[PDB]
């Protein structure tokens, strides 16, 4: 539950960073 | 293992800088360039997700400098949906650096080495052929290249 939440926020932020620089 | 040796050099150097706040003077063409990229983009992701990272650190509940096993499972879990990109990778390293910083505040004499080895392990073992396919850190460097 705790590890799942951390993974999901890192994933969200990472994918957002990816999308930006893949412009 | 050049790729492992190179990835650890980059990741340890970045984590050490962030944790202590000082650079190091000491094959580094793409390495120096990867660390330059990491510094710029790493600080980028830390600056705008400060509340989120703090939230994640509390949840992570890190005991000491050797308590990296829960961070390792987190990193495996991030990748477990089958998607790999430099955005995720840079975010994980950037998070490790955030963790390194708070480890130096609850001691001020902690090797950041276990943290770095742990991140480098997940990265290189579990994404080996992925990293090789795009010439390792040149892929990282090119993806985050600004003109
Ligand atoms: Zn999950
Ligand atoms: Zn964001
Ligand atoms: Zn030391
Ligand atoms: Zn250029």
């Amino acid at each position: 539950r705790p590890e799942i939440w951390i993974a999901q926020e890192l994933r969200r932020i990472g994918d957002e960073f990816n999308a930006y620089y893949a412009r | 293992d050049e790729l492992y040796r190179q990835s650890l050099e980059i990741i340890s150097r970045y984590l050490r800088e962030q944790a202590t706040g000082a650079k190091d003077t000491k094959s580094g063409a793409t390495s120096r360039k990867a660390l330059e990229t990491l510094r710029r983009v790493g600080d980028g992701v830390q600056r705008n997700h400060e509340t989120a990272f703090q939230g994640m650190l509390r949840k992570l509940d890190i005991k000491n400098e050797d308590d990296v096993k829960s961070l390792s499972r987190v990193m495996i879990h991030v990748f477990s949906d089958g998607v790999t990109n430099w955005g995720r990778i840079v975010t994980l390293i950037s998070f490790g650096a955030f963790v390194a910083k708070h480890l130096k505040t609850i001691n001020q004499e902690s090797c950041i080495e276990p943290l770095a080895e742990s991140i480098t392990d997940v990265l290189v073992r579990t994404k080996r052929d992925w990293l090789v396919k795009q010439r390792g850190w040149d892929g990282f460097v090119e993806f985050f290249h600004v003109e």
